[PDB]
RNA sequence: CGAAGCUACCAUCUGUGGGAUUAUGACUGAACGCCUCUAAGUCAGAAUCCCGCCCAGGCGGAACGAUACGGCAGCGCCGCGGAGCCUCGGUUGGCCUCGGAUAGCCGGUCCCCCGCGGGGUCCGGUGCGGAGUGCCCUUCGUCCUGGGAAACGGGGCGCGGCCGGAGAGGCGGCCGCCCCCUCGCCCGUCACGCACGCCGUUCGUGGGGAACCUGGCGCUAAACCAUUCGUAGACGACCUGCU
RNA sequence: CUGCGGGAUGAACCGAACGCCGGGUUAAGGCGCCCGAUGCCGACGCUCAUCAGACCCCAGAAAAGGUGUUGGUUGAUAUAGA
RNA sequence: GGCUGGGAAGGCCCGGCGGGGAAGGUGGCUCGGCCGAGUGUUACAGCCCCCCCGGCAGCAGCACUCGCCGAAUCCCGGGGC
C-alpha cells in the first residue's frame, strides 16, 4: 500500500513532480538512493547552481535563512517542497506522508521497489547530453557520507547477489518440478492456456 | 542533417587479436593487451572476416558531430594496435644554455627527478602514469626515453616531465630551458 | 548489434494506429520517419506511416521497392506470412493477451481453480525435490 | 464477503485558479487513467464512508458511529479518468485525498 | 557612502556564539584519524591547571641570533594523576553519522565515579550499577558480555574507552570525578577492543599517553568573566570624552536600509567561560609525582641535571588558589585556557 | 611601599590540511586524406569555491544506570478473559540482484581458473520482454456422507534447541517431542432465520491513547527547593560538599 | 464612478461588464507540480549556453564579430587530374 | 447528393510504342559455403517503374477507415446529468 521507488536513474524535477503528485493524492512514498538520482546538463552547470543557491542567505542573521541541506535525499525532500503547498495542512501532511533516505536502509533494502519509465534518463534525456550525479554533486558541495554509504551499498549488494542466486535456483528447481510432473497436470495447464496463460 | 549511414574500417594484422565486450575493445599480443572502454560514444562496433581481419565502425542516423567520432574511434583503435605490435618510444633532448639540467631515473622509470634548473635549489620530483618507463637514453648527452604501450599515457607522462621544467617570471623567447618532446616513434620499427 | 533493419520488402507489426495489430510490408523509404507500406493480405490499403508506430519483425520478402500492389501480394501468398506469423512465439503470446483480455467470470473461476490446484502440485513437488537435493548435499 | 466497490480518491472541487465550485468533486478512479475508460463509471452511486463520535442510526443492523456522504457521478474530467460528482451535502474539505468507495449497482451491463 | 579609511573587523566571526558553555569539561571535537599500522594507545588524557612558572634552557636551532644562549619560557603545570578505565563503548558510521553501538562498563567502580551519576551524593541511596555489576558474577550475564564484546567486534568502527579521573589524590575541595570517552588509535579493531579490555579497572599514567618534547592540543573552558561591556568583548574604539549617552559603546549598529542588526555587529554580553581548543603546546617535561621507598621523594619534580637540587614544582607555600602538586604532572610551554583547579582536556596533535 | 584579584603587542603562548576546478598551459584526436586543448575522452592547475581544524548544537537521534518497601502505596514482563470513554486511516499480499540502452535475460557448462559457490570461452533457447508488475501468490460461503484424481500436510498466538540479521536489525529461517484434523481439484447428497428488492455489508484490529476488575515472576526512588562553595554569576543559571 | 476570468503581483492591458441560484458551452488565457485540465504511444525541424530560453502593455540591451551548428544566393576548377 | 458527372487503387488481361531505376545476366574486386552476400561499368527485359495508343461488370468518398464539401440530397435507436 506504499511506494517504493528506486532514485537511481531518475531525472530529480521528473521525478520530484510525480512524487509530489502522488503524494498529494494520500498515497504514501518512499524513495531510496537518492544518490544515484542525476540531472540534466553538465557537472559544472549544476554546481554552479546550487553555489549560487548556496550564496543566497540572509544577510543580517543566516541562522534564520535558507537551509541548504547538503545530502542527497534532503535535496530531493526539498525540491519536492517546492513543487508542494507546505504553507497549508494538506501540504505538510503530505511532506510528512513522503519520505526519502540515502541510500536505502534495511527497512526497504529486502522490498521490491517501483521504477518511473516517465522520469528515467534513458527515456527523457538524449544520449548525447550530459548529465550530473547527484551523489557527486552532494559530495562535492558539502556532504560527508559518501563513502560509507557506499560501502553499505556495496555490502546490500552481495547480500541481494547471493539472494538472488537463491531464488534462481528455486526457480530452477520448479521448472524441473514441473516438467517431470506435467503428465498429471496436463488437463490444469491445457485450460489455462487455452483462456491465455503460459503462451 | 541527419546522415543516414557513415562506416569506416581498421584492417587489423594477423599477429594481433581484437575482441569487444559490447563497446570495449580489448587487443592483446607480442608487447601486451591494452583495454579501452568505448562507450558514450553511440557507434556499433563490429568484427567481420574469418581470423578477425577487420574492425568496423558504424553511424546510423548520426549529426556532424556524431559523425566526427567514427574516425577518432579508428584512430585511436589504431593507436592501440600500433602500440601493441611495436609500441611507442618518445625522445626528448634537455635543452638550456648555461646550467646543465641533471635528470635522475629513480625507481625503475616511474620517479624522475629534475635538478640544476635554471639554478634553482628544488628538486622537481615528477610520476611517471602506469606502464610508462623512463630512461635516459645513450649516444646523446642530455636525452630522456619514455617507452610504453599506451600511446595517451606515455605522451601525458612526456606532457607532466615537460612541464615541469617551466621558467617563472621570466622571457620564454630568450630563456629557452627546459626538457621537450623531440621525436616521438616506435619501439621496434620492423 | 542490430538485427533488423528497414529495407525493402520487410514485415512490420503496427503498434498503434488505425491499422493496429496488423502485419503490413514496407514498400519504399518516403524520409526520414516516414516510410510507404502495403498490406494486401492484412487487409491494409498502401499508404505512409511513420516508423514509430510500425515496429519491424524478422520477415524479409524479396520484391521491388515500387511494386504495383500486385507483386508484393504475389511475394506475400508466396512466402506464406500469416501461417509463419502465426506459427512464430509473437502472435502465440498476443493471441494469449487476447484470450486473457476477453477472458469471461465464469472462465475466471474455472482459471482460479486450476491454477489453485496446480499450484498446490507443484509445490508439492517443488518441495520434494528440495528435501531430496538436500538429502543429497547432506 | 468481499469488497463491492471502486476505490476512489478525492482530489479536490471543482475549481479554477482563484475560484473553487463546492458542489462539484474531483473524483480519481483507480485504473482507469483515459477518457474512454470511463463511460462505465458514469452514473454511479458514490459514498464517502466516515466515523464520528456519536452513534447514529444504521439500516439493518445495530446503531453504529459511522456515516456517509451519497453522491453520482455525472460525467469524466479531462483526458486522465477523473470524474465529477455531485452530493448531496458538500463534501467536509477533511477529505482531501481521501479514500471514497464508488458502487457498482446503478448497473448498466 | 563608503567607509573612508579602511580598518579590519574587531573580533572572529568564527568564534562568536558568545554564550557560556554548556559543558564544563573539554569536549574533544575531533580525534586523530586511527591509522592500522601503529600499536594501540590512547589518543587523550585529563588533568588539572595548577599554576606556572619559569624555565630556563639553551636553545638548539641554527641561524637564529639566541642560539645556544640561555632562554627562560613561562610554564604551565598541569597535574595528571593517573585515570581508573570503567568502561568502553562501540562506535558504528551510519549513513546519519556515528552512531553508539554499545557501552560495556566494569564490575567494580569507585565511589569517584559514582559521585558524576547523581546530582546528591548525600541524598541519594548510592544504587547506580547495582544490578548490573551482577551481570559479572553469573553465567548467564558473562555470556551476555562475551556476545556483546563478539557484537562490538564484528560490528563497530571505532571503540573508545570510558576513564574517570582519581579526585582522592588531588587537593581540590570537589570528590565528584569526571569521566570522559578517549578514542583509542592503533591495530584492527579486534586487537583494540582486546586491548580496552584487558585495561579494564586499571590505573593510566600520562606516561603511556603523552610523552616528553610532544606537541599536543589543549581544550578547555575559558576563565568566566561575567557580563561585558562591547569595548572589553570586542575591544572596540573608545568614543572620545564628549559624547553624551556614554563612551563605552559602538556608536553605529547598521545602516538605514537593512532594517535589522547584524550578526556581525558589535554587541554587549557574555565575556569568558567559552570553549576552546588551543593548538601546538609542547611538553617540556613529565615529572613524576611524590614516591616513597625510604623516605619523600620530592627531587624528581624540579631537580635536573644542572640542578641537582631536592626542590619540586611546588614553590614555596604552594601554588596560590590550588594546592601542593604532588601527584605526576606535565609542563607544558606558554599558557593555557582556564583557571585555577581547572580540568583540561590533553589531546594527540591532530596534525603531522 | 604593597599581598590577592583584574589588566597592557606595556609581559607571555598559539594560529593548521584536503577535494572540485577558473584563467591558463597541455595529451590523443576527427570534423577538414594535413594541422588543431575539443567536438567524444584525458592531465597539471591557484589568496577561488566547498569541506576539514574551531564555536553553538533540531519540536533530531544514541546506548547505558536507578526507577518511588511506606507510616497509606505505585510500577515493569507473560497469558488469557469482561464491559468501558476518545481518536481514527482502511477494505488480501508480493520476503528484495547488480545493471546497459549502437543491448540484454536463462541453462549447461564437454573446457579452464578461483574461494557448494564465483569468473572466462564455446553451445543451446527467448528479446516489442510468458523465468511478462500487460506480472505473480491466496481464494471470498458453512457443514453431513460417499466416490474418484492428488496426498502426509496443517494446526493447537503448540512447547524446547541451532542461526541469519547493526544502516534506522526488528523480522525470518533450520532441527527435536505431545495431541488433534483429512483441509486442495472434480462428481452425487441434503441442511444452514428462505428475515418476503432497498444504504453505511464484508477486513488490517485482540487497532492507538486514557480510567477500572484475574494470577505468576521482580522492584526499591531519584529530581528540585533549603544549606554550603567559588573554577560561576545582574536575577536565574553553572562547578562543588554535607552518617 | 467598475465589480468578474487571464497577465504570478497590478488603474489605463486581453476577454467581458454585475439581481439570488442549478445545468450546459465559451472568450481572453492556459493543460509537469504548486493549480482545474495534453496521464495525446501528438507532427515536422532548430538549439548546449562555465550569463541558455521561456509569450502585447512589461519590466530589459546596441553596433561589431564566430568554420559552433542548420539552411539559402552567387562565382570559379576537377580525370586535359584539383 | 456534388466533384475533374470525383483522383488513384483492387482483378482478368490482351495487340503495340519509347524512356529510366540498373537484374535469373555479364563483369574488376571483396567475404563465406558451382552457390550465397557486398560494391561498379554499357545496358535490352526473362526484377521492375513511367508515358503514348484502346477496353471490361467491381463499384460507392469504400470497415483494404489513402486524402472533401455536406442534408427537406436524412432518418432510427440508446446511455449520462
Amino acid at each position: 500500500q506504499v511506494l517504493v521507488l528506486d532514485g537511481r536513474g531518475h531525472l530529480l524535477g521528473r521525478l520530484a513532480a510525480i512524487v509530489a503528485k502522488q503524494v498529494l493524492l494520500g498515497r504514501k512514498v518512499v524513495v531510496v538512493r537518492c544518490e544515484g538520482i542525476n540531472i540534466s546538463g553538465n557537472f559544472y552547470r549544476n554546481k554552479l547552481k546550487y553555489l549560487a543557491f548556496l550564496r543566497k542567505r540572509m544577510n543580517t542573521n543566516p541562522s534564520r535563512g535558507p537551509y541548504h541541506f547538503r545530502a542527497p535525499s534532503r535535496i530531493f525532500w526539498r525540491t519536492v517542497r517546492g513543487m508542494l503547498p507546505h504553507k497549508t495542512k494538506r501540504g505538510q501532511a503530505a511532506l510528512d506522508r513522503l519520505k526519502v533516505f540515502d541510500g536505502i536502509p534495511p527497512p526497504y533494502d529486502k522490498k521490491k521497489r517501483m521504477v518511473v519509465p516517465a522520469a528515467l534518463k534513458v527515456v527523457r534525456l538524449k544520449p548525447t547530453r550530459k548529465f550530473a550525479y547527484l551523489g557527486r554533486l552532494a559530495h562535492e558541495v558539502g556532504w560527508k557520507y559518501q563513502a560509507v554509504t557506499a560501502t553499505l551499498e556495496e555490502k546490500r549488494k552481495e547480500k541481494a547477489k547471493i539472494h538472488y542466486r537463491k531464488k534462481k535456483q528455486l526457480m530452477r528447481l520448479r521448472k524441473q518440478a514441473e516438467k517431470n510432473v506435467e503428465k498429471k497436470i496436463d488437463r490444469f495447464t491445457e485450460v489455462l492456456k487455452t483462456h491465455g496463460f503460459l503462451v | 542533417m541527419k546522415t543516414i549511414l557513415s562506416n569506416q574500417t581498421v584492417d587489423i594484422p594477423e599477429n594481433v587479436d581484437i575482441s569487444l565486450k559490447g563497446r570495449t575493445v580489448i587487443v592483446k599480443g607480442p608487447r601486451g593487451t591494452l583495454r579501452r572502454d568505448f562507450n558514450h560514444i553511440n557507434v556499433e562496433l563490429s568484427l567481420l572476416g574469418k581470423k578477425k581481419k577487420r574492425l568496423r565502425v558504424d553511424k546510423w542516423w548520426g549529426n556532424r558531430k556524431e559523425l566526427a567520432t567514427v574516425r577518432t574511434i579508428c584512430s585511436h583503435v589504431q593507436n592501440m594496435i600500433k602500440g601493441v605490435t611495436l609500441g611507442f618510444r618518445y625522445k626528448m633532448r634537455s635543452v638550456y644554455a648555461h646550467f646543465p639540467i641533471n635528470v635522475v631515473i629513480q625507481e625503475n622509470g616511474s620517479l624522475v627527478e629534475i635538478r640544476n634548473f635554471l639554478g634553482e635549489k628544488y628538486i622537481r620530483r615528477v610520476r611517471m602514469r602506469p606502464g610508462v618507463a623512463c630512461s635516459v637514453s645513450q649516444a646523446q648527452k642530455d636525452e630522456l626515453v619514455l617507452e610504453g604501450n599506451d600511446i595517451e599515457l606515455v605522451s601525458n607522462s612526456a606532457a607532466l616531465i615537460q612541464q615541469a621544467t617551466t621558467v617563472k617570471n621570466k622571457d620564454i623567447r630568450k630563456f629557452l630551458d627546459g626538457i621537450y618532446v623531440s621525436e616521438k616513434g616506435t619501439v621496434q620499427q620492423a | 548489434v542490430f538485427r533488423r533493419f528497414v529495407e525493402v520488402g520487410r514485415v512490420a507489426y503496427v503498434s498503434f494506429g488505425p491499422h493496429a495489430g496488423k502485419l503490413v510490408a514496407i514498400v519504399d523509404v518516403i524520409d526520414q520517419n516516414r516510410a510507404l507500406v502495403d498490406g494486401p493480405c492484412t487487409r491494409v490499403r498502401r499508404q505512409a506511416m511513420p516508423f514509430k508506430c510500425m515496429q519491424l519483425t524478422d520477415f524479409i520478402l524479396k520484391f521491388p521497392h515500387s511494386a504495383r500492389q500486385k507483386y508484393v501480394r504475389k511475394a506475400w501468398e508466396k512466402a506464406d506470412i500469416n501461417t509463419k506469423w502465426a506459427a512464430t512465439r509473437w502472435a502465440k503470446k498476443i493471441e494469449a493477451r487476447e484470450r486473457k483480455a476477453k477472458m469471461t467470470d465464469f472462465d475466471r473461476y474455472k482459471v482460479m481453480k486450476a491454477k489453485k490446484m496446480r499450484n498446490r502440485i507443484i509445490k508439492n513437488e517443488v518441495k520434494k525435490l528440495q528435501r531430496a537435493a538436500l538429502l543429497k548435499a547432506s | 464477503s468481499g469488497r463491492l466497490w471502486c476505490k476512489a480518491i478525492f482530489a479536490g472541487y471543482k475549481r479554477g485558479l482563484r475560484n473553487q465550485r463546492e458542489h462539484t468533486a474531483l473524483l480519481k478512479i483507480e485504473g482507469v487513467y483515459a477518457r474512454d475508460e470511463t463511460e462505465f463509471y458514469l452514473g454511479k452511486r458514490c459514498a464517502y464512508v466516515y466515523k464520528a463520535k456519536n452513534n447514529t442510526v444504521t439500516p439493518g443492523g445495530k446503531p453504529n458511529k459511522t456515516r456517509v456522504i451519497w453522491g453520482k457521478v455525472t460525467r469524466a474530467h479531462g483526458n486522465s479518468g477523473m470524474v465529477r460528482a455531485k452530493f448531496r451535502s458538500n463534501l467536509p474539505a477533511k477529505a482531501i485525498g481521501h479514500r471514497i468507495r464508488v458502487m457498482l449497482y446503478p448497473s448498466r451491463i | 557612502s563608503h567607509r573612508k579609511f579602511s580598518a579590519p573587523r574587531h573580533g572572529s566571526l568564527g568564534f562568536l556564539p558568545r554564550k557560556r558553555s554548556s559543558r564544563h569539561r573539554g569536549k574533544v571535537k575531533s580525534f586523530p584519524k586511527d591509522d592500522p599500522s601503529k600499536p594501540v594507545h590512547l589518543t587523550a588524557f585529563l588533568g588539572y591547571k595548577a599554576g606556572m612558572t619559569h624555565i630556563v634552557r639553551e636553545v638548539d636551532r641554527p641561524g637564529s641570533k639566541v642560539n645556544k644562549k640561555e632562554v627562560v619560557e613561562a610554564v604551565t603545570i598541569v597535574e595528571t594523576p593517573p585515570m581508573v578505565v570503567v568502561g568502553i563503548v562501540g562506535y558504528v558510521e551510519t549513513p546519519r553519522g556515528l552512531r553508539t553501538f554499545k557501552t560495556v562498563f566494569a564490575e567494580h567502580i569507585s565511589d569517584e565515579c559514582k559521585r558524576r551519576f547523581y546530582k546528591n551524593w548525600h541524598k541519594s541511596k548510592k544504587k547506580a550499577f547495582t544490578k548490573y555489576c551482577k551481570k559479572w558474577q553469573d553465567d548467564a550475564g558473562k555470556r551476555q558480555l562475551d556476545k556483546d564484546f563478539s557484537s562490538m567486534k564484528k560490528y563497530c568502527q571505532v571503540i573508545r574507552v570510558l576513564a574517570h579521573t582519581q579526585m582522592r589524590l588531588l587537593p581540590l575541595r570537589q570528590k565528584k570525578a569526571h569521566l570522559m570517552e578517549i578514542q583509542v588509535n592503533g591495530g584492527t579493531v579486534a586487537e583494540k577492543l582486546d586491548w580496552a579490555r584487558e585495561r579494564l579497572e586499571q590505573q593510566v599514567p600520562v606516561s603511556q599517553v603523552f610523552g616528553q618534547d610532544e606537541m599536543i592540543d589543549v581544550i578547555g573552558v575559558t576563565k568566566g568573566k561575567g557580563y561585558k561591556g562591547v569595548t572589553s568583548r570586542w575591544h572596540t574604539k573608545k568614543l572620545p570624552r564628549k559624547t553624551h549617552r556614554g563612551l563605552r559603546k559602538v556608536a553605529c549598529i547598521g545602516a538605514w536600509h537593512p532594517a535589522r542588526v547584524a550578526f556581525s555587529v558589535a554587541r554587549a554580553g557574555q565575556k569568558g567561560y567559552h570553549h576552546r581548543t588551543e593548538i601546538n603546546k609542547k611538553i617540556y617535561k613529565i615529572g613524576q609525582g611524590y614516591l616513597i621507598k625510604d623516605g619523600k621523594l620530592i627531587k624528581n619534580n624540579a631537580s635536573t641535571d644542572y640542578d641537582l637540587s631536592d626542590k619540586s614544582i611546588n614553590p614555596l607555600g604552594g601554588f596560590v588558589h590550588y594546592g601542593e602538586v604532588t601527584n605526576d604532572f606535565v609542563m607544558l610551554k606558554g599558557c593555557v585556557v582556564g583557571t585555577k583547579k581547572r580540568v583540561l582536556t590533553l589531546r594527540k596533535s591532530l596534525l603531522v
